[PDB]
């Protein structure tokens, strides 16, 4: 029951985002009636894949010079 | 126990004291008072609340009183009668502030200007529609028609005068042009009364053909101005100038009726929903209290009825 | 209210009380694109940060919604209802998958972008506002700043130390190279550095 | 209902202003 | 703000339901279940009141371990045999069990003979009380079903009574918007009076 | 929990009815502009 309630509230919350977005579109449309008078993208992926790939060695091994937890406990 | 809707002492009141046939009656815009008159010539003032006692009575008229309206600030009552005169009564003094006297034949109907200088439109059996001004002996405007005029009103801006008469069609005069700007056509018999809507967009006009017709008097209308027709009331062989009045919310319209019944119509559907007995003769006048759902009706039976309703 | 620097350093991103995010050249001031964080409404935006690979960035606002945007499409990639109060700070890990957001409600929460989900929560029971967050340059440690200074080792999600030497609210947290030093600032008119 | 009553009232004031303009204008054409 | 009125919004259809949830789908493709939505409920307390014993009884069925059962073969009394009967413990088990079972059967006989006097009545007495419970429960069922249907009626009454007033005002509003824009074109058309005034100035 | 589940399901049901109704109103309002200006 607590699992299904979390999903139910999540779906209702997500629905309120749609309601809010659509309610503003309607207000702008009704306002228009009520007042009616007569390589950049490629570079980023190239750069991001470079950035996220160069990370992978650091993800496999941390620097050996990293300060220990027992040292940071004495800040 | 039962539902109540007003500060009246009982959900209907019978006012006795008149002996003449009561031809007109109206509330003060502040709601404290009402004034009623007719063939008795005496104008009777009544309180709206409690014992509703006849606290004041004004004589001075010597021809029966056709119609009687309060000024918007309630400082004065304007009334006119078959003594060819228009008389304005100061409410605090109870005295004739002005006695306009330029009509040549019976004055039947009166309407004061809503704002600005106090002007009194009047219509008469001499065929003239005249607008008097408190400041001058001579009237401001005299508009002459070939046929007798027995109903009059200003528009809300007090710059068009609408007058109806024997012609059935309506001479509506614009006070900057001194010309008929348009006519309203639908009435098959004489017009017994005209009343301007609270907002001023519409008028109702009552006629001896037993219909009330609602007209749009706004400056632009793209087609015919006839908005609707109301029926159910009746005009008898007395040929009275049965009046008409608006509810202050505009959702309801009333008219006098010879069948003794107080009619109320819904403005959009034109159906009836109030048909109130209790009179014993021709109901010459009907009005709404301006703040509270109290109905006034004045009849040829020498009686004035106050009653409360469920205005929905 | 907040600004963030792209990982290459070529461009700067900014947010404001006008609810727009805007992306601009640092030198000429020309703007490539600009979109409202909540179109058709006004909501105060309190934090913004690039994901360190630079293609996406997170935004935090007074509605306590955290929105993740794709710079390629210039559109919302993800939205995270989370905290109970305005998100004064957001932090992204240079591991590319831990995310942290900090708020006036005094909680700190850890997010995983691989499934767009929470991992773990930490808080102070007095619910004092948190003004600033920072991961360390390796993303092993998370520094937290509010009325006091704290650092979390994120993989354990355990408090290592807490420090309260400032006589007023903390206004910034930063880390040195290899986590060998910690830097904080405060309304106490002082800049101070801590080390072991 | 509160939405529509405000929407109606915004037009009720708009039409009065426009009809004052029409009266002012049409009374200049005469 | 959720403002649906299902007795007034009668035009809603399953085809619109599919369309609406498609929009929520494109939302929840990005909008993620990140907040603890259950913070208004308490943290659950599945081991409250339980003893240290019963916690182990929870653990076994949480493990889906099978429940242990009593060996009831004592009632059948398995026979010994002389190749096993050399131990006193076997006979001391068997004979003492045989004595014990004789009394269980004796008490069974007394219980059955008493049961034969009184069970037929007390079962009828039980069924009468059980029928009283069921008819009381069916009385409650009928009462609550009427109460549920009244709430639907009260909602329908309130929504439709407002609904007609919505319909009247909406029809009124669109008429004014169309009329006001018409008046905008008309007022700019009457600005042709500039032509008269220029002609009147330069006759 | 079952009570809150029941309320959450009917609230989500109501929320979907809004999303339908706002889409109808929004398209009608957009059709009104294209009725009047063209």
């Amino acid at each position: 029951a607590r699992q299904e309630l979390s999903h139910s509230l999540y779906q209702h919350d997500a629905a309120c985002r749609v309601i809010s977005r659509l309610s503003k579109e309607l207000t702008a449309a009704r306002e228009a009636l009520s007042t009616l008078k007569p390589a950049i993208l490629a570079k980023l992926e190239e750069k991001s894949k470079s950035l996220t790939a160069e990370r992978k060695q650091r993800g496999k091994n941390l620097p050996e010079g990293l300060a220990k937890t027992e040292e940071l406990a004495e800040l | 126990t039962a539902q109540r809707f007003s500060n009246l002492m009982a959900p209907t009141m019978v006012l006795l004291g008149h002996e003449g046939e009561i031809y007109t009656g109206a509330f003060s815009p502040d709601g404290t008072c009402l004034a009623t008159s007719g063939y008795d010539q005496k104008i009777f003032f009544w309180n709206v609340y409690g014992e509703c006692e006849n606290f004041s009575t004004i004589k001075g008229h010597s021809g029966a009183v056709m119609d009687l309206k309060f000024t918007t600030d309630s400082s004065s009552l304007v009334s006119c009668g078959t003594d060819k005169s228009v008389r304005v009564w100061d409410m605090e003094t109870g005295t004739c502030a002005r006695r306009f006297r330029t009509h040549t034949d019976f004055v039947n109907a009166v309407h004061p200007s809503r704002r600005g200088v106090t002007l009194v439109a009047s219509a008469s059996d001499d065929g003239t529609c005249r607008v008097h001004d408190m400041r001058t002996k001579e009237p401001v405007k005299t508009y002459t028609n070939r046929y007798q005029q027995t109903a009059v009103t200003f528009n809300d801006s007090s710059d068009q005068v609408i007058s109806g008469g024997i012609d059935n069609v309506l001479k509506v005069w614009d006070m900057r042009r001194d010309e008929i700007t348009y006519t309203l056509t639908g009435h098959r018999d004489t017009i017994t009364g005209i009343s301007l809507s609270p907002s001023g967009k519409f008028i109702i006009s009552n006629s001896m053909d037993c219909t009330v017709r609602q007209w749009d008097i706004r400056p632009f209308v793209p087609g015919q101005r006839s908005v609707g027709v109301f029926a159910g009331h009746n005009h008898n062989f007395e040929k009275n100038l049965l009046k008409c009045s608006w509810s202050p919310c505009e959702r309801f319209i009333t008219a006098g009726s010879s069948d003794r019944f107080l009619y109320v119509w819904e403005t959009l559907s034109k159906k009836i929903v109030y048909k109130l007995p209790g009179h014993m003769g021709s109901v010459n006048c009907t009005d709404f209290h301006p703040k509270e759902p109290i109905m006034l009706s004045c009849g040829s039976d020498k009686r004035v009825f106050l009653g409360e309703i469920d205005m929905s | 209210t907040d600004i963030s620097l792209n990982a290459s350093g070529d461009y700067i991103l900014s947010a404001s009380d006008d609810s727009y995010w805007a992306f601009s050249d640092i030198r000429s001031g020309k703007s490539l694109c600009k979109v409202s964080v909540e179109p058709g409404s006004q909501i105060a935006v309190h934090s913004i940060e690039f994901h360190p690979d630079g293609l996406i960035f997170g935004t935090g606002a007074a509605d306590a919604v955290v929105k993740i945007w794709d710079l390629k499409n210039q559109t919302v990639a993800a939205a995270f209802p989370g905290h109970t109060a305005a998100v004064r700070s957001i932090a992204f890990s240079e591991n590319g998958y831990y995310l942290a957001t900090g708020s006036e409600d005094g909680e700190v929460k850890l997010w995983d972008l691989r499934k767009l989900k929470n991992l773990k929560t930490f808080a102070n029971e007095e619910k004092q506002p948190i003004n600033s967050l920072s991961f360390d340059m390796t993303g092993t440690f998370l520094g937290i700043g509010g009325q006091k200074v704290q650092v979390l080792h994120v993989k354990s999600w355990s408090e290592v130390v807490s420090l309260s030497d400032h006589s007023g609210p903390v206004t910034g947290v930063r880390f040195g190279e290899n986590a060998r030093s910690l830097v904080t600032c405060s309304l106490d008119k002082s800049l101070r550095v801590f080390s072991f | 209902v509160g939405r529509l009553q405000q929407e109606v009232t915004t037009q009720e004031t708009r039409e009065k202003d426009l009809q004052k303009m029409y009266s002012k204008l049409s009374n200049k054409q005469w | 703000l959720v403002d649906a009125l299902p007795y007034l919004d009668t035009e809603y259809n399953e085809a619109d339901r599919q369309l609406a949830m498609k929009l929520v789908e494109h939302e929840c493709k990005t909008f993620r279940p990140t907040k603890n939505y259950l913070t208004h409920l308490p943290v659950p307390d599945y081991d409250a009141f339980l003893t240290k014993c019963m916690l182990k009884e929870m653990d076994r069925m949480k493990k889906k371990e099978e429940m242990g059962k009593l060996d009831m073969s004592r009632c059948e009394l398995p026979a010994p045999s002389a190749v096993k009967g050399v131990d006193r413990k076997l006979w001391a088990k068997v004979l003492r069990n045989a004595k014990a079972q004789n009394e269980h059967l004796l008490m069974r006989q007394i219980n059955l003979e008493l049961m034969d006097e009184y069970a037929a009545e007390s079962y009828l007495q039980r069924n009468k009380v059980m029928e009283d419970l069921l008819t009381h429960a069916e009385k409650e069922l009928r009462k609550t079903k009427e109460a549920v249907m009244e709430v639907h009626a009260n909602r329908k009454m309130a929504q439709l009574k407002a609904g007609e007033k919505v319909k009247q005002l909406e029809q009124s509003w669109v008429s004014m918007v169309t009329n006001n824009y018409r008046m905008e074109m008309e007022n700019r058309q009457i600005d042709s009076d500039n032509r008269k005034q220029i002609k009147a100035l330069k006759l």
